[PDB]
């Protein structure tokens, strides 16, 4: 990667080089559907249902 | 059960073995020898209907909320309409099966207003051989309305009883025929006419 920060004088006021990160950004999206029923089934116990 | 042809006519639950408001209510209909019809049903909270295709707006439910009972409400009636209408509480409080009908109200469309039935005694004349057996009864014809209560001396001997079901003939009025059979004695009561005669033992 190099060196831009100069870490040395950093280091000399308290702050000292740590890890060096990849930067990773979602993209390219795949799509599917699902559908969600709100409402339960209950024909097996309509009697109690009111 | 005297209704005519475009009135109205109001009907009200009878099963009273439980508090009405707590389950699922709906009002049957069958047509005399026809089969059961669902008409229209009653969410426990009341505001709710549940309703068949065919009736459109013609019947309608309501509790007295007070006196715990439940209502129909009929429109526009027809001779297609004519039938029992039964009261079936649905097992709970939600759709379900019905374990308790009703007695059901009779229901008779008809431009003929109520008629007094005519109680004959029918025997076997006193002058043929007197056999070990015998067999007796009376007769009932010449009524409007359905329901008929045939009873005998009071209801002491109801082992040989006999009752016959009703039918029409072509004019509109009904018939039926009861028979018994003792070792050698009947009351027939009509109540939409009020009639409760009882003679010739
Ligand atoms: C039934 O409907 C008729 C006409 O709409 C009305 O006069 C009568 O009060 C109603 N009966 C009940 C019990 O709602």
């Amino acid at each position: 990667t190099g060196g831009i920060l100069h870490y040395e004088k950093l280091s000399k006021i308290g702050l000292v080089k740590g890890v060096t990160r990849k930067y990773k950004i979602k993209s390219n999206p795949l799509t599917k559907d699902i559908v969600i029923k709100m409402i339960p089934n209950v024909s097996n116990m309509s009697q109690c249902t009111g | 059960g005297l209704v005519k042809p475009g009135g109205t006519l109001t009907l009200t639950c009878k099963a009273s073995g439980f508090t009405l408001s707590s389950y699922w209510m709906c009002w049957v209909r069958q047509a005399p020898g026809k089969g059961l019809e669902l008409i229209a049903c009653l969410y426990t909270n009341g505001a709710t209907t549940w309703y068949a295709s065919w009736v459109n707006g013609r019947f309608a439910i309501s509790r007295s909320t007070s006196r715990n009972t439940v209502d129909l409400n009929m429109t526009s009636l027809t001779a297609a309409d004519t039938a029992t209408y039964f009261c079936a509480r649905g097992s709970g409080s939600g759709w379900s099966w019905f374990n308790i009908w009703g007695p059901g109200t009779l229901v008779t469309v008809s431009s003929g207003q109520p008629k007094a039935p005519s109680v004959f005694p029918l025997a076997p004349c006193c002058g043929d051989t007197p056999s070990s057996t015998v067999t007796l009864g009376c007769l009932v014809k010449g009524y409007l309305p359905e329901p008929v209560t045939v009873t005998w001396n009071s209801g002491t001997l109801t082992n040989g009883v006999r009752t016959f079901p009703s039918v029409r003939q072509s004019s509109g009025l009904y018939s039926l025929s009861s028979v018994v059979s003792v070792t050698s004695t009947c009351n027939v009561a009509h109540p939409a006419t009020n009639t409760k005669v009882d003679k010739t033992v």
